[PDB]
């Protein structure tokens, strides 16, 4: 299938007035060239197979970026280094974010790749063999991790993929995976009810999507021990919607985000620049 | 429970809950008993009168020594989480007389009846993850 | 179980198997040149003809 | 004799007339419809009111001024003091809802002005304090009929307690997006020099077959003042706007006592 | 295996139990129904609520003891403040319903007393001043839920103003005529050493089609003991009667308002 | 092979009680 | 020898060719929807109508 061609049409003089019409209605403009002008015969082979919605989404996009290190921790705070917990979003970047919000619902496969890096933190303290990732998805409800070393990496179940430093990225699907019957990009509501003369508070509660999303969690750690030598590494995680459908088209967004939610920010509400004139070419 | 160790497995689950009482006391003792699901978002019924709003049935204690109540499945998601969730809350069982146990002299005037939870050929699980309820000194 | 297509025009098939047992695991849905503009263009009770009034 | 004009809708024991509409629209060009036993869910008999309650029940009026910066209204929330159909929403966990939307404005020759008339499906809108995110109150969020105002001015709170309110900033259709294209969901403009009124019919839409009406509005209703009302020999004057929606189609599931929300 | 002891009735989200019943009544013979276009009066679609308001309510329990006269209850006032069938029954000028009567009341193998369940359509009762005839105060006359008592004695008032309530005369069934011909009406009785429970079902039953739910009680509902409650190792034990009834094929018709009834 | 589907059904009044067994049965 | 099979639907088939002689070798076992719950919850000698009482 091609976008239209324009056929051969000539001059008008009728009550026919394809030009005017009354937009109250709640109708775009339908009127086409061949309306308005006259038109040779232009047969259009062009079609819009890259504007598809497959198309579209069509691409692996960061929307994250993890810290994982190795080394011998000796404090609390050094201890929760060798491992990193991540609620997984795609609100930590605004690219994918952004075009997946042209829509209110959507329903698709994921895929999900990952880039792992590293760099010695110091040069003073030998090397460091080759590590090996663990990456375990955990689902609401399964046990997180305390220590990059306890009994959940043993991971029975979640699934858990090991990667090699320095293998291709590792790479796998996940099914649509929604409670509802598509996912929500808005929801313009809450959790519970909160109802009259209760004791619950009602000062600190939140609205929408984050009152009642959870993908779970993605746990990142080091599976080798410490070398002498300090290794720092980054986690970047892809997504690449598959098989997707979408519904009930929106404005994209205008202004920068500043959180998970659509609220903006005062310094940043004033996206258009301002013409000379009304009459700037 | 059997059902709730199974649930531990799975992250999310669908469809009718089965609770189906034993009565345990003499046989000289009679009672109504009121057994209610009450689905969720309202105040939760601390009375007979609110609980019997909701899904519920009156239990005569009898021959047939058993009783079963349904939760229906009642649910705005297709499927609700295996954890303490709001938006995937599923509401409030209560139990009420709705007589008394009456017993005659030379009858224990306390007994007790046992509840058992099962599923119903409507339920299913989904999302394999691992259980909360066993772990390990590392 | 190999599906033949037609492959997007360059400057004329290839071949697909699916490997895995869950459609999640598969490819790119193949190209859907499915629309209907006029659900939002035009979502209006009562049908309007271009060449007539709008409003009569 | 028939006109694009002239329309008569009639909902149970209530009925609409407009002898200057402008078409009709049919959101996403799908009409209501019961739920499917193929697309179901809960699986308990539902409540169908029919009559009782899927019938046009007409809000408190606005005032459209010259300062005017538009209003805003959410569905089913709207509705939840309305006769029958509060009742039936309030003593269920679950209900579906289409509607009628007609917005009514009329004026004179003379006068000028156009609002635009939109519904939105999940109008999440910001908050308005920039301590927290997401951060709205569920009686601030859940006006009723009264609705709510846009502002042309965006003021977040000092203090975060302060701030739980929609900041319903009129050209960003009061969540981060440009006014002018709000014309992607569903609409129609009342401008005072062709029409009197607006009828939007509107499907259940949502990610699922039933929800919980009193956590969860499926849509919004925005009326904006495009073009700013105006008339020559005075132009402080005011005109009505009235919104009457009648609830189509309505089915309701998970009965038990009456759900009575926080009013503080 | 069946047996006329056993049964289970459902409406709705609820069900009833029984394994000590002994059969069951149908009022006249006639199981309650809708109303037919051939003999229908207001020509407005009726609300026809369904499972919402067709349904088992309880009512408080009264306790039984060896000096109890009995009880009484109107219908549809006792269910009056019910659920969705109260809101319904309020928000429309007219409702026909028939019923589902359960009455409940255990004991022991060694306890013994009989109570007649009487079903009496256009049950007008006695007042109880001598000044004045047919003098009854709505309040008086429609108790709810909470029903009212028989007495063995009659005492009318010294002043007009103090009788205006039923003279509930137990042997002349609260209206002149005697209680031992109670049994021309639809009736079960629940005799302790062979069944712990009665049931009627009730058709609708006047002389119209459909009539004012809030002006006027189609039935009465009177529970008398015929045999007094004895109980050899404690005289003065108390053992609950507990009254459960379910309206059926409930319709409505004259939407407006709430009607909100005068309490004092 | 699908979990149970749910059939139409309305109320009873019956000297069948399903809701009624007696589990020392085992069963 | 390639076995074509069905996929599980995602958001339709697929192709298995087995390279080992040992039956140990292969990938996971078909989805097996076999089921008999009542061996565990109704495992009695005498038939039990549900409607029916229980015992009688
Ligand atoms: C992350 C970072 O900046 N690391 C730098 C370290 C550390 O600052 C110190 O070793 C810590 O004491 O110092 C270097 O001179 C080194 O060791 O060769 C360069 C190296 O890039
Ligand atoms: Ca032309
Ligand atoms: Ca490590
Ligand atoms: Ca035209
Ligand atoms: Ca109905
Ligand atoms: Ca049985
Ligand atoms: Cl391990
Ligand atoms: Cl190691
Ligand atoms: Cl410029
Ligand atoms: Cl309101
Ligand atoms: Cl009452
Ligand atoms: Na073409």
């Amino acid at each position: 299938p091609t976008a239209q061609s324009t056929p051969l049409t000539s001059g008008v003089n009728s009550q026919e007035v394809p030009a005017l019409t009354a937009v109250e209605t709640g109708a775009s403009g339908q009127a086409v060239p061949s309306d308005v002008i006259e038109t040779r015969h232009v047969v259009n082979y062009k079609t819009r197979s890259e504007s598809t919605l497959e198309s579209f989404f069509g691409r692996s996009a960061c929307v994250t970026i993890l810290e994982v290190e190795n080394f011998n921790a000796t404090t609390d705070a050094d201890r929760k280094k060798q491992f990193t917990t991540w609620a997984i979003t795609y609100t930590d970047t605004v690219q994918l974010r952004r075009k997946l919000e042209f829509f209110t619902y959507s329903r698709f496969d994921l895929e999900m790749t990952f880039v792992i890096t590293e760099r010695y933190y110091a040069s003073n303290t030998g090397h460091a063999r080759n590590q090996v990732y663990q990456l375990m998805y955990i689902p609401p409800g399964a046990p997180r991790p305390t220590a990059w070393d306890d009994y959940t990496w043993q991971s029975s179940s979640n699934p858990s993929v090991f990667y090699t430093y320095g293998s291709a990225p590792p790479r796998m699907s996940i099914p649509y995976v929604g409670i509802a019957n598509a996912y929500s990009h808005f929801y313009d509501g809450f959790a519970r009810v909160p109802l009259k003369d209760e004791t619950v508070d009602s000062g600190d509660t939140y609205y929408g999507l984050v009152t009642i999303n959870d993908f779970g969690t993605l746990a990142v750690r080091v599976v080798n021990e410490y070398n002498p030598a300090r290794i720092t590494s980054k986690i970047r995680v892809y997504m690449k919607p598959k098989h997707v459908r979408c519904w009930c088209p929106r404005p994209p967004r205008a202004v920068p985000y500043r959180g998970e939610g659509v609220d903006f920010k005062q310094d940043s509400i004033t996206p258009l620049t301002a013409v000379e004139n009304i009459n700037t070419f | 429970t059997m059902l709730g160790e199974i649930l531990n497995y799975y992250t999310h689950w669908t469809g009718s809950l089965r609770f189906t009482f034993l009565f345990c006391g003499s046989m000289m003792a009679t009672g109504k008993i009121l057994l209610s699901y009450s689905p969720p978002g309202a105040k939760p019924p601390t009375t007979r009168k609110d609980a019997m709003l909701g899904t519920h049935i009156i239990w005569d204690l009898g021959l047939q020594s058993s009783c079963t109540m349904l939760a229906p499945w009642i649910s705005n998601t297709v499927y609700r989480r295996c954890i303490k969730d709001d938006f995937t809350e599923g509401g409030y069982i209560t139990c009420f007389y709705q007589t008394r146990i009456v017993v005659p002299s030379g009858t224990p005037t306390s007994m007790f009846m046992l509840a058992f939870v099962s599923a119903c050929p409507d339920f299913s699980v989904r999302l394999l993850r691992d259980t909360n309820h066993i772990s390990q000194r590392t | 179980g190999a599906q033949v297509s037609s492959q997007k025009v360059g400057a004329v098939n290839y071949t697909t198997i699916n490997y895995y047992k869950d459609s999640a695991s598969n490819a790119a849905s193949k190209l859907d040149f499915s629309q209907d503009p006029s659900k939002f263009t035009e979502p209006v009770k009562d049908i309007m003809i271009k060449t007539a009034p709008a409003l009569n | 004799g028939y006109s694009d004009r002239v329309r008569q809708i009639t909902l149970g024991n209530s009925t609409i007339t407009t002898q200057e509409a402008a078409n009709a629209v049919v959101a996403y060009g799908e009409w209501p419809s019961y739920l499917d036993d193929k697309e179901a869910n809960p699986i308990d008999a539902p409540t169908e009111p029919d009559v009782s309650s899927n019938r046009f029940y007409t809000l408190d009026s606005v005032q459209w001024k010259s300062t005017s910066r538009g209003w805003w209204w959410k569905l089913p929330d709207a509705l939840k003091d309305m006769g029958m159909f509060g009742q039936n929403m309030y003593y269920h966990y679950l209900g579906r809802s289409g509607y009628t939307v007609h917005v009514q404005c009329n004026a004179s020759k003379f006068h000028q002005g156009a609002l635009g008339v939109f519904a939105i499906p999940e109008y999440v809108m910001a908050c308005n304090t920039e301590a927290k995110t997401s951060y709205v109150s569920y009686v601030n969020a859940n006006p009723g009929e009264k609705g709510g105002v846009f502002d042309n001015a965006y003021n977040p709170s000092a203090e975060a307690s302060e701030g739980r309110k929609f900041a319903a900033l009129d050209y960003l259709l009061g969540c981060g997006v440009l006014a002018g294209n709000a014309f992607v969901y569903p609409h129609q403009i009342i401008n005072l020099r062709t029409n009197n009124s607006a009828t939007l019919v509107l499907p259940y839409v949502n990610s699922l077959a039933i929800d919980c009406m009193a956590k969860h509005n499926n849509w919004g209703l925005v009326i904006l003042p495009l073009c700013k009302l105006d008339y020559a020999p005075n132009s402080s004057t005011e005109i009505p706007i009235t919104v009457t929606i009648a609830p189509m189609f309505t089915e309701f599931n998970g009965l038990r006592n009456i759900t009575v929300p926080a009013t503080q």
